[PDB]
């Protein structure tokens, strides 16, 4: 996020990073139960990745982290390599997640949910904070 | 080789961290780059291998 | 060039789908929402994080972080994955599994 | 869902 | 990590034009470079991925 | 090599390249009879490596070469990878190279054999020409 | 920079051992020799090639390509393996394989 | 052997 600022930590336990095997952080999701997380089907997620849940600092070894794996990856057929539309995966974790102070869900809307123009939303992640 | 071997890192729209290789021809072998995830060019591979049987020598 | 290592936020505006077309025309496709604009901007790393609004008192996911300017530009909107759009294809997906 | 046991406290 | 991941890739004295991996802490990613083949420092890895599990986040 | 000139093309038939199995040249060597190269020690190579024979113009895709496969690697074991003393080692080729106008051998001295300060020789290679 | 496609040669001079040992003191060993420092340089990609000199007319292999200047400088002494001090290994090996 | 068929031409 650029020139966002510092998340208060553990404030938004539904934030999760995926990584790959040597834990190099590719992506966000959000945890929208134990068993599941939703995510980016550009992400490009699979398998040999994993989810990490309660993490707040990146550099820091100590943190009391959950690392889960993922048992199966549901990326939605509709997603467009072209137009980037239906950009939406779902990963099925093998381990569920424990729900605690810091690792807990965002709720999802209903279909006909009107969420209008000019409303202020939050937007979160490890991505750069400069281009 | 392929002219798309001599195009810099395309790194394209989406938001994603992912550690792709390119063909640079200035140097003569592939490096890895951050590739966002959607829109890839050609020279943009999964791993040194494929980079360099594709474009080594570009 | 590299990432922070500790979590970021940012606050921002959802944009009207005709807000959002003044820049990016007809690129924006129908399981899409745009947000920002307005002095922050997602980046390469946060793909597939959340996008969150209030409803009921709850923090509800409503858009997945996408795509956007190709250097992150500030000035120009950003775009989410519309979850609304895809939310029925979640509950879908969980019921079956 | 959605209601965190650490509050987020954001600026503006 | 290791303070080694953040020292510059070394190619030493020797002639050889060996391809290995360096950590770059400046990206935040391992980053082929040329090696000639004798006195190697440790941030000097034969696949990236190796050099990931040993200096990744430095 | 700094400094040098480009070659007359096959006018130091010995010299072959090392090569990975994408075709990539680390090493140079030279051909001691059709079966055997000797290259340096530090260079490293494998039996997945390969013995690039008549080679001139490693950009020219059309060029007649001898790709060889190596069937042994014998390393010096007095090579002494601090001090780079002893730094030789001879390739066992699987099959062997076909002599030509442009591929045959180097000879070998005598170990008593003086060659004096100040003689003037020749070294041949593919590597830089600007560090 | 990259290698030149077009294999390329240079002629250079075999140095005594004390004046190769003048700028690299001890780190001059028994099967070692020194060549150059006379405005050209072995460089990288150019190792386990031939440094050859005429015995009786034929090319004959006196050094390797070994080691030298970090920076291929042109005015320092080329190290190269002294293949007079390795050819017995040579010899024997080609004897039992 | 160390007799090339096409004889170099050094400067």
């Amino acid at each position: 996020i650029v020139n966002g600022e510092e998340a208060v930590p553990g404030s938004w336990p539904w934030q999760v990073s995926l990584q790959d095997k040597t834990g190099f952080h590719f992506c966000g999701g959000s945890l929208i139960n134990e068993n599941w997380v939703v995510t980016a089907a550009h992400c490009g997620v699979t398998t040999s990745d994993v989810v990490v849940a309660g993490e707040f600092d990146q550099g820091s070894s100590s943190e009391k982290i959950q690392k889960l794996k993922i048992a199966k990856v549901f990326k939605n057929s509709k997603y467009n390599s072209l137009t980037i539309n239906n950009d939406i995966t779902l990963l099925k974790l093998s381990t569920a997640a424990s729900f605690s102070q810091t690792v807990s869900a965002v709720c999802l809307p209903s279909a006909s949910d009107d969420f209008a123009a000019g409303t202020t939303c939050v937007t979160t992640g490890w991505g750069l904070t400069r281009y | 080789r392929p002219d798309f071997c001599l195009e810099p890192p395309y790194t394209g729209p989406c938001a994603a961290r992912i550690i792709r290789y390119f063909y640079n021809a200035k140097a003569g072998l592939c490096q890895t780059f951050v590739y966002g995830g959607c829109r890839a060019k050609r020279n943009n591979f999964k791993s040194a291998e494929d980079c360099m049987r594709t474009c080594g020598g570009a | 060039a590299n990432t922070p290592d500790r979590l970021q936020q940012a606050s921002l505006p959802l944009l009207s789908n005709t807000n959002c077309k003044k820049y990016w025309g007809t690129k924006i496709k129908d399981a899409m929402i745009c947000a920002g604009a307005s002095g922050v901007s997602s980046c390469m790393g946060d793909s597939g994080g959340p996008l969150v609004c209030k409803k009921n008192g709850a923090w509800t996911l409503v858009g997945i972080v996408s795509w956007g300017s190709s250097t992150c530009s500030t000035s120009t909107p950003g775009v989410y994955a519309r979850v609304t759009a895809l939310v029925n294809w979640v509950q879908q997906t969980l019921a079956a599994n | 869902c959605g209601v965190p046991a650490i509050q987020p406290v954001l600026s503006g």
